[PDB]
C-alpha cells in the first residue's frame, strides 16, 4: 500500500509519456491524473490512520560494496507521513488544475503534441520527490535529490523553442549541483565516521560523533558540526537560500502549474526535510545550527526585500517562497522542528493556492504577467480573486492578534518568530521586519492586479472570464486547507509539548523518532512563555505593511513613483535583485570558460602538443 | 567448451580471414554479404561469451576457464578470467554486435571495413583473458595495427596525422613497459601471470644516476608500466593523443576507441601494478591521486570550451577517466569496486554518445555545435536519446554512470580530502558542458535552411541504442549485477595490497 503510493506515478508516467501515441493523449492524462488522486487519497488514509511506530518497507538492494550497503526501501514515520500528503494533495490538484490550464497552449503550433509529455512530467516529478521523502538511508535520499533536479530540469525548460526557458533550466540544474557537491562531501563523511548511510544507525552513533574529531582539508573539525554543515550546503541549494538563490526566481519561465508544483510542495521543501529528518544530527551540533539561523534569517530579510519592487506576478511569488523558507530554516535552526514542519505544512496549501490563482489571472489575460497591466479584474474574475485574497490572508498572518483563531500562516509563522525570540536576538528582528515587508509586497500584488482602474491594453481586459471549473476547483481545495490547516494542526506540532512528544513519537540515543530534540534544548518551552509583545509583533508588523500598501496603490497611487525618484539608487539595487546574478557572472561563468579556452589553446595546444609535436 | 575463451577471441579473427579469402566481389550485394558476415560472428562470439559469464563463479578468487598449452621461446600460452577481468571480456563482446549494427550505412570499402573490427575484436578480447606477461603485451600492442588503419582510411581530414599519432604515442609508452616486463621474467623466472602475482619483487632503496628510487625495483617497474597504462588510459597530460584519434575516427572506430580500448589501462593497474608493485603503488599513490583530480577538472573545462561536438565527448572520456585512477589507486574496497563499475559504465555511456554523435554527423557532415540548433524540432526521438546519454555523463542517480563516480569519490575520500573535494568538482563542471552541449544541438527553434529537412532516426538506429539504454538503467538500479561478480576478487586484491605494505 505504501509501495502503490511510491510506484503508481511512476509506471503513470511512463505510460504517458511513451505510450500515449498508443491509448491517447486524453487517456494518458487521465491516467496520470487519476494515479494521484488514488495514491494522494492512500497517503491521507496512512497520515490520519498512523499509529506512531515508524514502519520499514524493503524494496530492493541498490548499492552494496563491501561494508557499505544501500537500499530501495520505504520509512514511514510522523515525518514521512506529514510529507506524503503534502506531495500527493498539491501534486493531485496541479494535476487537475493543468487539464484545463494546458488545454490550449499558444506556445505550441496545433502540428506539435505536448499535453501528455507535460502529464508524463509531472508524475515523474512526483515519483522523484516521494523516493526523497521515503528514503531509508542518505544514498536513495540523493536518488530523490537529484531526481526532482533532473525532473525540474525538464519541467522549467519545458517550452524548449524559448531560449529563456532553456537557460532557466540549465542554470536551475547546475546552481543545485553546487548544493549537491557539499552533500555529497557530507555522506562520504557520515559513512567513514559511522560506517552507514542508515538513518536509524546513524542516530544511534550521533553522541560519539559530537565528541569525535575528524579531518577534512586543513584542519580538524568537531565531526558533528562538520557535517552538519556539508549536508546544509545541499539544503541551501534545494531550498533556494542565499547564494544558492537565484535559479528560483528565473524557474517562472515554466509553466504556471510547474511553479505550483515547485514552489510549495516538492523541491523547495526538501531542504527543510533534510534538516528536520536529520534533527538527531544537528541537535548534537551547536554550530552548524547557528549558521542555519543566519542563513535563513538572512534569505527572509533578503527576499522579502527584492519581492517589494518585483512587477511580474510570478516573479513576486516566487521571491515569497524563498523568504517564506527563511522562516522554516529559523525555526530549525533555533531546535524547533515540529514548527519548522508546521510552517512546511501550510505553506503547501496556501502558496500552491498563491501560483495556481495567478495563473488564473494570467490565464484570464491572455497571459499577460506583469503586473502594470492588470488594472481591475476584482469583478471579471471574483473567484481567483477571492482564492488569491485568501491566500494573502495566510501567508500575510492574519488572525485575531493574542489568540490561536486565525488563517493557515497566521499559526505556524507566530511560531517560529516566538521560537526565534527565544532562540535568536538576530533572528527574530529580521523576521519581524520581513514580516512586515512581507504584507507590502502580498498586498502591493493584490491592489496592483485587482484594485484600481483597469490599465494596460483593453483588448484583454474587455475579454478577461474566470477560469473553468476544472481550474477553480482545485483553488477552493486548496482554501479549505488555507483556512483550518494552521488552526487543526497547531497543537500536535506546537501547541502542547506533551501532545507534540507522542504526535512526532519522540543522554538516549536519539533514534526512533520522527523528529529529536536535545534535553537541554528548551526553546520550545521558552517560546510559549514569550512576552505578550513578541506574541502580537507579528500583527503590528502585518498591519504596518498593509497600510502602506493601501497608502501606496489605493490612496495616492503617485507615492511609489515619487520616492523611487528619492531614492534611486536604492531602487535600482532592489530591482536588479542585488546584483547576485551579475556577480556570479563576473566571477565563476565568464573566468570558467576563459580558463577553459587559456587550458585548450594553453595547456594542450601549445605548451604539451607544441612539446610533442616540437619533438 | 573446453577451450572456450581461445574460441571467443579467435573466432573474430578466423571470420575475418574466411571473409578476406572466400568473399569475392565489389558491388552492393558483395558490401551486403560482408555486413552480415561481420554481424553473425559477433553476435556469435556474444552469444558464447555468455557461457563464460554465466558459468562463472564470483566466489572462486582465481582464475577460471583456464587452458595452458606450449607456446614459443619458452613462453606459454596460458589464458583464463576472474572476478576482475571478466566482465571487460563481456563488454568488449556486448559492443562489437551494436557497433557493426551502426555501419549499416557506409559503402566506402565495406569488406575491409569489416575486416578491420572483427580482426581488432579478437585482440581486445585477448588482452582481458590472457595470463601470460608476453601474450598480454601481445594483444595490448597487437590492437594498434588495425585501429592505426581504420583511423586512417575512414577518419576525417586531419586522420593522416591523427593515425600516426595515436600509434607511435602508445607505442612508445608501451615499448618501457616491455623491457619491464623482460625484467620480471628473468627475475621470477616465469612469464605466467598467476605465478607472478604471488612473487615478491625487491623493494629496497637503490641510487641510479643521481637520485634516489624510492621503492627499488618495485618503482622501475612500476614506473614502465606505469607509463604504459597512463598513455592508455589516459591520464593528464599524456592524453593530448585522444582528442585526435577519437574525434578523426569514423564514428564507429570512436565507439570501440573510448568504450573498450581505454579500458586497457585502468584493466593494467588492478592486474600488475597493484598487485604486483603493491609498495611502488602505495609510494605512487599521492602524485596519481593529484594527476587524476587535474584530469577531471582540466579537461572538464577544455571540453566546456570545444566549438566540436566530438571534442566535447572525446574530452569528456579523459575526466570520467580520472575517476577510475583516483578509485583504483585508493586501493580499498570501496574505491576499487567504483573503478571497475565506472570503467565498465563509461563503455556503454561513451558508446552511445559517440553514436549520438554519428546519427547527426550523418545527415549534415559537420561536427560543428553552431552548425545545428532546434533539432528536438524535427527529430523527437534522437533528442530523447541523446537527452538520456547527457544525463547518465553527469553521473544522475538511477543511471550507471552515478554509481561508479559515487563509490571512486567516496574511497578516495578515506585517504585524501584535499583530492575528494576537488574531484567532487566534477559534478559540477559535468553538469556545465555536458548540459549546454545538449541544449545548444537540439534545443531552441530550427532557424536554419540547412536542417529544415532534417530527417529522425531511423529503426535500425533507435534499435542500435535499445540496448545500450537498458544495460545504463539496468546497472544504475541495480549494480549488484556487477559488484557481486567483482565482490569477491577484488577483496582479495585489496588484501593483498594491505600485507605487502611496508610496516
Ligand atoms: C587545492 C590545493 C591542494 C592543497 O592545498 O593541498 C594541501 C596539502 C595537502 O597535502 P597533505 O596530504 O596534507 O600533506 C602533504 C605532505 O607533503 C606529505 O607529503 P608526502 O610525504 O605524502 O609526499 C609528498 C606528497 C605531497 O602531496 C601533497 O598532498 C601536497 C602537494 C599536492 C599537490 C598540490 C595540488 C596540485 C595542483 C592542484 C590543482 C587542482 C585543480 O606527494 C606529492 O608531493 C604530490 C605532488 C603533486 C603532483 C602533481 C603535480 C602535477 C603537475 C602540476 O596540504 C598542505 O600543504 C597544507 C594545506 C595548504 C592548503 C593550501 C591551499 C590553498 C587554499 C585553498
Ligand atoms: C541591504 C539593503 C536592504 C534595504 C531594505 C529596505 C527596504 C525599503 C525600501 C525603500 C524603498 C525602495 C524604493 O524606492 O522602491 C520603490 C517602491 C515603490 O513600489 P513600485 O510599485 O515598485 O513603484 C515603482 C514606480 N512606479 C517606479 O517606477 O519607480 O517602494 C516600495 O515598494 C516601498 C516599500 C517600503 C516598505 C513598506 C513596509 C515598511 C513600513
Ligand atoms: C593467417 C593466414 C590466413 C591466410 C592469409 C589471408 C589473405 C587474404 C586474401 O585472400 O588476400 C587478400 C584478399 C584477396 O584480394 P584479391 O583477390 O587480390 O582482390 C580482390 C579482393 N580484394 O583481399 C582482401 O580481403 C584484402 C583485405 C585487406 C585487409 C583490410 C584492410 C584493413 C586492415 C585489416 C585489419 C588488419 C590486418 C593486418 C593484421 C596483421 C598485421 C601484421
Ligand atoms: C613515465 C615514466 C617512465 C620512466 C622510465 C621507466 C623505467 C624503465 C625501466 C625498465 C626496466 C629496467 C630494469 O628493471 O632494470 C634492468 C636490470 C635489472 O635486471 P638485473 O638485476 O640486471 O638481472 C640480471 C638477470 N640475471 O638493471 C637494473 O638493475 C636497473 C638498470 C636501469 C636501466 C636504466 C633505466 C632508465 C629509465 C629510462 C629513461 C627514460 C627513457
Ligand atoms: C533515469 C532518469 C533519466 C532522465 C533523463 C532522460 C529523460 C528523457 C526525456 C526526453 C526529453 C527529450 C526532449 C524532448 O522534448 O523530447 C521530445 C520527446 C517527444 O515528445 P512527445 O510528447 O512524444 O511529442 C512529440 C513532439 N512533438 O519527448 C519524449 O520522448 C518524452 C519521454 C517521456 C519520459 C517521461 C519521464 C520519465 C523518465 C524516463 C527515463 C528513461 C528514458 C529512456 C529513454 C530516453
Ligand atoms: C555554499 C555557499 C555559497 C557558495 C558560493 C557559490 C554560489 C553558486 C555559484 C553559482 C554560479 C552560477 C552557475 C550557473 C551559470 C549559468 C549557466 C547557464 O545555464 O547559463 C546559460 C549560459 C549562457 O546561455 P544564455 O544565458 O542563454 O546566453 O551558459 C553558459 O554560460 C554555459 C555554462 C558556463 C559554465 C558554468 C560554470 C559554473 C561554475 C560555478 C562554480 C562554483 C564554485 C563555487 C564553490
Ligand atoms: C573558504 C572559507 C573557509 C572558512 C571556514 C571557517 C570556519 C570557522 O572558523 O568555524 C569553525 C567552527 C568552529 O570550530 P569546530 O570546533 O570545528 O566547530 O566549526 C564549524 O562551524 C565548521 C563548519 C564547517 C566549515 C566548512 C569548512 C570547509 C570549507
Ligand atoms: C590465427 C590463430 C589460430 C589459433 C591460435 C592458437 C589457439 C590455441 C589453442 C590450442 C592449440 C592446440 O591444441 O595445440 C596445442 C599446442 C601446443 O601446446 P599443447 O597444448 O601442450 O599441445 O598449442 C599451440 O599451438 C599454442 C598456440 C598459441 C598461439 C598464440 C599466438 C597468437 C596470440
Ligand atoms: C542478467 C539477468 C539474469 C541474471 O540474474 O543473471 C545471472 C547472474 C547473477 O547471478 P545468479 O542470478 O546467481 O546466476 O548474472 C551475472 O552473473 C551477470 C550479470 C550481468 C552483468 C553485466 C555487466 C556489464 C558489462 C558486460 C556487458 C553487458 C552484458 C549484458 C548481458
Ligand atoms: C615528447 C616525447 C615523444 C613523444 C612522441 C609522440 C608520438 C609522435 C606524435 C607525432 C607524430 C607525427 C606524425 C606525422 C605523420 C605524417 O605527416 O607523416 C607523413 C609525412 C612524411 O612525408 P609525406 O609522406 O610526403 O607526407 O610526415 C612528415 O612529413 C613529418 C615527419 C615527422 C617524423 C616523425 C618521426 C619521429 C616520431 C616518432 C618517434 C618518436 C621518438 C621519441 C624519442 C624520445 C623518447 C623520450
Ligand atoms: C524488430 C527488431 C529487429 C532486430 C533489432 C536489430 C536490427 C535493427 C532493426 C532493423 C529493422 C529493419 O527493418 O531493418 C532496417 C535495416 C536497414 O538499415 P536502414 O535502411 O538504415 O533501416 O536492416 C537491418 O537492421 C539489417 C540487420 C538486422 C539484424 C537483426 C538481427
Ligand atoms: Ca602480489
Amino acid at each position: 500500500m505504501e509501495k502503490f503510493v511510491l510506484f503508481a506515478p511512476l509506471i503513470a508516467s511512463l505510460i504517458a509519456g511513451l505510450g500515449w501515441r498508443a491509448i491517447g493523449e486524453k487517456a494518458a492524462q487521465y491516467l496520470t491524473t487519476g494515479v494521484l488522486f488514488l495514491s494522494c487519497l492512500i497517503s491521507w488514509y496512512l497520515f490520519l490512520s498512523f499509529d506512531g511506530v515508524p514502519r520499514h518497507i524493503p524494496v530492493l538492494d541498490w548499492v552494496v560494496t563491501g561494508d557499505f550497503h544501500a537500499e530501495w526501501a520505504i520509512r514511514l514515520d510522523r515525518l514521512t507521513a506529514i510529507m506524503l500528503i503534502v506531495v500527493t494533495t498539491v501534486s493531485a490538484l496541479v494535476h487537475m488544475y493543468s487539464l484545463g490550464y494546458m488545454a490550449h497552449d499558444d506556445n505550441w503550433t496545433h502540428d506539435e503534441h505536448y499535453k501528455a509529455r507535460f502529464f508524463a512530467y509531472l508524475s515523474f516529478f512526483t515519483f522523484a520527490m516521494l523516493m526523497l521523502v521515503t528514503a531509508d538511508n542518505l544514498l536513495q535520499m540523493f536518488f530523490g535529490w537529484e531526481g526532482v533536479g533532473v525532473a525540474s530540469y525538464l519541467l522549467i525548460g519545458f517550452y524548449y523553442k524559448k531560449a529563456s526557458a532553456n537557460a532557466a533550466a540549465m542554470k536551475a540544474f547546475i546552481v543545485n549541483r553546487v548544493g549537491d557537491f557539499g552533500f555529497l562531501l557530507g555522506i562520504f563523511g557520515i559513512y567513514w565516521l559511522t560506517g552507514s548511510v542508515q538513518f536509524d544507525e546513524i542516530f544511534r552513533q550521533v553522541p560519539q560523533l559530537a565528541q569525535t574529531e575528524m579531518h577534512f582539508l586543513w584542519r580538524d573539525w568537531n565531526a558533528a558540526n562538520l557535517l552538519g554543515f556539508l549536508l546544509f550546503v545541499g539544503a541551501m541549494g534545494k531550498s533556494a537560500q542565499l547564494l544558492l538563490h537565484t535559479w528560483l526566481p528565473d524557474a517562472m519561465e515554466g509553466p504556471t502549474p510547474v511553479s505550483a508544483l515547485i514552489h510549495a510542495a516538492t523541491m523547495v521543501t526538501a531542504g527543510v526535510f533534510l534538516v528536520c529528518r536529520m534533527s538527531p544530527l544537528y541537535e548534537f551540533a551547536p554550530d552548524a545550527k547557528n549558521f542555519i539561523v543566519i542563513i535563513g534569517a538572512t534569505t527572509a530579510f533578503f527576499a522579502a526585500t527584492v519581492g517589494l519592487v518585483q512587477n511580474d506576478i510570478k516573479r513576486v511569488i516566487a521571491y515569497s517562497t524563498c523568504s517564506q523558507l527563511g522562516y522554516m530554516f529559523v525555526a530549525a535552526g533555533v531546535g524547533v522542528y515540529s514548527a519548522a514542519m508546521f510552517h512546511l505544512l501550510t505553506h503547501a496549501f496556501f502558496k500552491a493556492m498563491l501560483f495556481l490563482g495567478a495563473g488564473s489571472v494570467i490565464h484570464a489575460m491572455h497571459h499577460e504577467q506583469d503586473m502594470r497591466n492588470y488594472g481591475g479584474l476584482r469583478k471579471k474574475i471574483p473567484l481567483t480573486f477571492w482564492a488569491m485574497m485568501i491566500g494573502t490572508f495566510a501567508i500575510t498572518g492574519v488572525g485575531i492578534p493574542l489568540t490561536h483563531l486565525g488563517f493557515a500562516g497566521f499559526l505556524s509563522k507566530d511560531a517560529i518568530i516566538e521560537s526565534a525570540y527565544a532562540g535568536s536576538g538576530y533572528a527574530f528582528w529580521l523576521l519581524v521586519i520581513a514580516a512586515c515587508f512581507t504584507s507590502f509586497y502580498s498586498w502591493r500584488l493584490i491592489f496592483l492586479t485587482f484594485y484600481g482602474k483597469p490599465r494596460g491594453d483593453h483588448h484583454a481586459h474587455d475579454h478577461a472570464h474566470e477560469s473553468p471549473p476544472v481550474m477553480t476547483i482545485p483553488l477552493g481545495v486548496l482554501a479549505i486547507g488555507a483556512v483550518f490547516a494552521g488552526m487543526v494542526w497547531y497543537g500536535p506540532f506546537f501547541g502542547d509539548h506533551h501532545k507534540v512528544t507522542e504526535y512526532f513519537h519522540i543522554i538516549a540515543a536519539p533514534v526512533g523518532g520522527a523528529i529529536y530534540m536535545h534535553p537541554d534544548n528548551h526553546i520550545m518551552d521558552e517560546a510559549h512563555h514569550a512576552p505578550a509583545w513578541v506574541k502580537v509583533s507579528p500583527f503590528v508588523a502585518m498591519v504596518l505593511g498593509l497600510i502602506t500598501a493601501w497608502t501606496f496603490y489605493i490612496a495616492n497611487p503617485s507615492l511609489p513613483r515619487r520616492l523611487a525618484a528619492q531614492q534611486p539608487a536604492l531602487y535600482r539595487f532592489l530591482l536588479n535583485k542585488w546584483y547576485f546574478d551579475e556577480i556570479y557572472e563576473f566571477i565563476f561563468v565568464r573566468p570558467a570558460k576563459w580558463l577553459g579556452r587559456v587550458l585548450w589553446k594553453g595547456g594542450d595546444g601549445a605548451v604539451i602538443d607544441g612539446t610533442i609535436n616540437g619533438v | 567448451m573446453t577451450n572456450l575463451l581461445s574460441i571467443i577471441t579467435f573466432l573474430p579473427i578466423v571470420a575475418a580471414i574466411i571473409m578476406a579469402l572466400f568473399l569475392r566481389g565489389q558491388d552492393e550485394a558483395a558490401a551486403r554479404n560482408a555486413k552480415w558476415l561481420a554481424l553473425l560472428t559477433t553476435t556469435a562470439t556474444f552469444v558464447i561469451s555468455l557461457f563464460v559469464l554465466f558459468r562463472f563463479d564470483p566466489a572462486n578468487t582465481g582464475f577460471q576457464f583456464v587452458e595452458d598449452h606450449a607456446w614459443i621461446m619458452g613462453l606459454r600460452y596460458k589464458m583464463g578470467v576472474d572476478g576482475i577481468s571478466v566482465l571487460f571480456v563481456l563488454l568488449t563482446t556486448f559492443m562489437m554486435p551494436l557497433t557493426i549494427l551502426s555501419t549499416w550505412q557506409v559503402q566506402d570499402k565495406v569488406k575491409e571495413y569489416m575486416i578491420a573490427f572483427l580482426v581488432l575484436e579478437g585482440l581486445m578480447i585477448g588482452v582481458f583473458t590472457a595470463l601470460d606477461l608476453v601474450l598480454f603485451y601481445l594483444f595490448f600492442e597487437a590492437g594498434l595495427i588495425p585501429m592505426f588503419l581504420i583511423i586512417g582510411i575512414w577518419g576525417g581530414k586531419d586522420r593522416i596525422y591523427a593515425s600516426f599519432k595515436f600509434f607511435l604515442y602508445t607505442f612508445l609508452g608501451s615499448v618501457l613497459m616491455l623491457v619491464a616486463m623482460i625484467a620480471m621474467y628473468r627475475m621470477a623466472g616465469t612469464t605466467d601471470i598467476p605465478t607472478l602475482l604471488t612473487f615478491d619483487f625487491p623493494s629496497e632503496n637503490f641510487r641510479l644516476l643521481g637520485m634516489t628510487v624510492v621503492g627499488g625495483m618495485q618503482m622501475l617497474l612500476f614506473l614502465a608500466f606505469f607509463a604504459s597504462f597512463a598513455v592508455k588510459m589516459p591520464m593528464w597530460p599524456v592524453h593530448t593523443w585522444l582528442p585526435d584519434a577519437h574525434v578523426q575516427a569514423p564514428t564507429a572506430g570512436s565507439v570501440l576507441l573510448a568504450a573498450v580500448l581505454l579500458k586497457m589501462g585502468g584493466y593494467g593497474f588492478l592486474r600488475f601494478s597493484l598487485p604486483m608493485f603493491p609498495v611502488a603503488s602505495g609510494v605512487a599513490q599521492p602524485y596519481v591521486f593529484w594527476l587524476s583530480a587535474i584530469a577531471i577538472v582540466y579537461t572538464s573545462l577544455v571540453a566546456l570550451a570545444q566549438s566540436d561536438m566530438k571534442k566535447v565527448i572525446a574530452y569528456s572520456s579523459v575526466a570520467h577517466m580520472g575517476y577510475v585512477t583516483m578509485g583504483v589507486f585508493a586501493a580499498n574496497q570501496i574505491g576499487v569496486d567504483g573503478a571497475i563499475f565506472q570503467m565498465l559504465s563509461h563503455g556503454f555511456i561513451s558508446g552511445a554518445l559517440f553514436l549520438c554523435v554519428g546519427v547527426i554527423y550523418d545527415r549534415m557532415h559537420t561536427r560543428e555545435i553552431d552548425a545545428y540548433g532546434g533539432l528536438v524540432n524535427r527529430m523527437p526521438a534522437y533528442a530523447a536519446v541523446f537527452m538520456f546519454f547527457t544525463m547518465a555523463n553527469v553521473g544522475l542517480p538511477g543511471t550507471s554512470g552515478f554509481v561508479g563516480e559515487f563509490l571512486t569519490l567516496m574511497g578516495v575520500f578515506r585517504v585524501d580530502t584535499w583530492v575528494a573535494l576537488v574531484a567532487t568538482s566534477g559534478v559540477i563542471l559535468s553538469a556545465a558542458y555536458a548540459l549546454w552541449l545538449y541544449r545548444r544541438v537540439t534545443l531552441g527553434q530550427l532557424i536554419k535552411e540547412s536542417l529544415k529537412s532534417i530527417t529522425d532516426m531511423t529503426p535500425r538506429e533507435r534499435w542500435v541504442f535499445i540496448p545500450l539504454i537498458a544495460m545504463t538503467l539496468i546497472l544504475g538500479v541495480y549494480p549488484r549485477l556487477v559488484t557481486d561478480v567483482t565482490g569477491p576478487a577484488v577483496a582479495a586484491l585489496v588484501q593483498d595490497y594491505n600485507q605487502s605494505q611496508p610496516a
